[PDB]
Protein backbone atom coordinates (compact mmCIF):
# COMPACT_ATOMS: atom_id res chain seq x y z
CA UNK A 1 0.00 0.00 0.00
CA UNK A 2 3.11 2.55 0.19
CA UNK A 3 3.32 4.50 -2.67
CA UNK A 4 7.15 4.16 -3.75
CA UNK A 5 8.88 6.55 -6.34
CA UNK A 6 10.43 5.02 -9.63
CA UNK A 7 12.82 3.67 -10.60
CA UNK A 8 12.50 0.61 -8.22
CA UNK A 9 14.74 -2.50 -8.22
CA UNK A 10 13.73 -4.82 -5.25
CA UNK A 11 13.66 -8.27 -4.58
CA UNK A 12 15.43 -9.01 -8.53
CA UNK A 13 12.06 -6.89 -9.99
CA UNK A 14 13.61 -3.93 -12.17
CA UNK A 15 10.60 -1.30 -12.48
CA UNK A 16 11.82 0.80 -15.13
CA UNK A 17 10.58 3.45 -18.28
CA UNK A 18 11.81 2.50 -21.49
CA UNK A 19 11.33 4.37 -24.28
CA UNK A 20 8.83 6.89 -22.13
CA UNK A 21 7.09 3.61 -21.89
CA UNK A 22 7.30 2.03 -18.44
CA UNK A 23 8.47 -1.46 -17.81
CA UNK A 24 8.30 -4.03 -15.23
CA UNK A 25 11.88 -6.76 -16.01
CA UNK A 26 11.36 -10.12 -14.08
CA UNK A 27 14.28 -11.76 -16.20
CA UNK A 28 15.17 -13.93 -13.05
CA UNK A 29 11.55 -15.07 -13.50
CA UNK A 30 11.28 -15.19 -16.65
CA UNK A 31 9.38 -12.45 -17.81
CA UNK A 32 9.27 -8.45 -19.07
CA UNK A 33 6.14 -6.69 -18.64
CA UNK A 34 5.35 -3.12 -19.64
CA UNK A 35 2.84 -0.05 -20.49
CA UNK A 36 2.66 2.41 -22.91
CA UNK A 37 1.17 5.79 -22.56
CA UNK A 38 -2.05 4.47 -24.04
CA UNK A 39 -2.79 1.90 -21.47
CA UNK A 40 -1.76 -1.04 -23.27
CA UNK A 41 -0.89 -4.00 -21.31
CA UNK A 42 1.88 -6.48 -22.63
CA UNK A 43 3.76 -9.89 -21.59
CA UNK A 44 6.65 -11.26 -22.97
CA UNK A 45 7.63 -14.21 -21.00
CA UNK A 46 10.35 -16.93 -21.81
CA UNK A 47 9.55 -20.27 -23.27
CA UNK A 48 10.57 -21.74 -19.85
CA UNK A 49 6.72 -21.69 -19.36
CA UNK A 50 5.85 -23.47 -22.76
CA UNK A 51 2.84 -25.62 -22.08
CA UNK A 52 2.84 -25.25 -18.38
CA UNK A 53 1.24 -21.52 -17.66
CA UNK A 54 -2.80 -20.84 -17.98
CA UNK A 55 -4.07 -17.90 -17.43
CA UNK A 56 -6.42 -15.17 -19.65
CA UNK A 57 -3.63 -14.74 -21.81
CA UNK A 58 -3.69 -18.84 -22.54
CA UNK A 59 -1.36 -21.50 -22.69
CA UNK A 60 2.03 -20.71 -24.50
CA UNK A 61 1.65 -23.83 -26.77
CA UNK A 62 2.00 -23.90 -30.71
CA UNK A 63 -1.88 -24.20 -31.14
CA UNK A 64 -3.94 -21.20 -30.72
CA UNK A 65 -7.59 -22.82 -30.97
CA UNK A 66 -7.09 -24.51 -27.62
CA UNK A 67 -5.86 -22.04 -25.20
CA UNK A 68 -9.50 -21.65 -23.10
CA UNK A 69 -8.25 -24.50 -20.46
CA UNK A 70 -10.23 -23.04 -17.39
CA UNK A 71 -9.09 -22.88 -14.12
CA UNK A 72 -10.23 -26.25 -13.70
CA UNK A 73 -9.52 -27.45 -17.06
CA UNK A 74 -12.26 -27.59 -19.46
CA UNK A 75 -11.93 -26.08 -23.83
CA UNK A 76 -14.44 -23.56 -23.43
CA UNK A 77 -15.84 -22.19 -26.46
CA UNK A 78 -16.85 -18.91 -25.06
CA UNK A 79 -14.29 -15.72 -25.36
CA UNK A 80 -16.26 -14.66 -21.94
CA UNK A 81 -17.02 -17.33 -19.14
CA UNK A 82 -13.36 -18.20 -19.59
CA UNK B 1 -56.46 -16.45 -17.61
CA UNK B 2 -56.36 -13.18 -16.32
CA UNK B 3 -56.66 -14.04 -12.56
CA UNK B 4 -57.59 -12.06 -9.28
CA UNK B 5 -55.25 -12.46 -5.99
CA UNK B 6 -52.50 -10.56 -4.27
CA UNK B 7 -49.63 -9.79 -6.55
CA UNK B 8 -46.42 -7.13 -6.12
CA UNK B 9 -45.30 -4.83 -8.82
CA UNK B 10 -43.87 -6.18 -11.79
CA UNK B 11 -40.20 -5.32 -10.58
CA UNK B 12 -40.82 -7.77 -7.53
CA UNK B 13 -40.97 -11.43 -8.83
CA UNK B 14 -42.04 -13.65 -5.57
CA UNK B 15 -39.72 -15.37 -3.34
CA UNK B 16 -40.47 -18.37 -1.08
CA UNK B 17 -40.41 -16.42 2.35
CA UNK B 18 -43.67 -14.63 1.26
CA UNK B 19 -41.54 -11.19 0.59
CA UNK B 20 -41.66 -10.99 -3.07
CA UNK B 21 -38.61 -9.42 -4.43
CA UNK B 22 -36.95 -8.26 -7.12
CA UNK B 23 -35.01 -10.33 -9.92
CA UNK B 24 -31.28 -10.10 -8.18
CA UNK B 25 -31.64 -12.05 -5.58
CA UNK B 26 -34.30 -14.44 -6.60
CA UNK B 27 -32.92 -17.92 -6.74
CA UNK B 28 -32.45 -20.46 -9.00
CA UNK B 29 -34.28 -23.60 -9.23
CA UNK B 30 -31.73 -26.12 -11.06
CA UNK B 31 -33.09 -29.71 -10.85
CA UNK B 32 -35.42 -28.41 -8.28
CA UNK B 33 -32.17 -26.82 -6.13
CA UNK B 34 -32.54 -23.90 -4.52
CA UNK B 35 -29.63 -21.90 -5.82
CA UNK B 36 -28.67 -18.90 -3.67
CA UNK B 37 -28.11 -15.99 -6.12
CA UNK B 38 -24.48 -16.68 -6.56
CA UNK B 39 -23.68 -19.65 -6.90
CA UNK B 40 -20.84 -21.32 -9.01
CA UNK B 41 -21.27 -24.98 -9.36
CA UNK B 42 -19.83 -27.47 -11.59
CA UNK B 43 -18.24 -31.47 -12.39
CA UNK B 44 -15.21 -31.64 -14.48
CA UNK B 45 -17.44 -32.24 -17.40
CA UNK B 46 -20.10 -29.60 -16.52
CA UNK B 47 -20.36 -25.94 -15.83
CA UNK B 48 -22.64 -24.41 -14.31
CA UNK B 49 -24.25 -21.29 -12.52
CA UNK B 50 -27.46 -19.43 -11.13
CA UNK B 51 -27.12 -15.73 -12.52
CA UNK B 52 -29.95 -14.22 -11.63
CA UNK B 53 -33.09 -16.93 -10.91
CA UNK B 54 -31.65 -18.49 -14.18
CA UNK B 55 -29.30 -21.37 -13.92
CA UNK B 56 -26.44 -21.09 -16.72
CA UNK B 57 -25.03 -24.29 -17.60
CA UNK B 58 -22.94 -25.45 -20.09
CA UNK B 59 -20.26 -28.08 -20.79
C1 LIG C 1 0.99 -30.13 -22.46
O1 LIG C 1 1.22 -30.86 -21.26
C2 LIG C 1 0.23 -31.86 -21.01
C3 LIG C 1 0.54 -32.53 -19.68
O2 LIG C 1 0.43 -31.57 -18.63
C4 LIG C 1 0.21 -32.86 -22.15
O3 LIG C 1 -0.79 -33.85 -21.89
C5 LIG C 1 -0.07 -32.14 -23.46
O4 LIG C 1 -0.02 -33.05 -24.57
C6 LIG C 1 0.99 -31.07 -23.65
N1 LIG C 1 0.74 -30.33 -24.87
C7 LIG C 1 1.71 -29.68 -25.51
C8 LIG C 1 1.27 -28.55 -26.39
O5 LIG C 1 2.89 -29.97 -25.37
CA1 LIG D 1 -2.42 -21.37 -27.13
Amino acid sequence: DQRVSMPYASKGLYLETEAGYYKLSGEAYGFVARIDGSGNFQVLLSDRYFNKTCGLCGNFNIFAEDDFMTQEGTLTSDPYDF
Amino acid sequence: ACLEGCFCPPGLYMDERGDCVPKAQCPCYYDGEIFQPEDIFSDHHTMCYCEDGFMHCTM
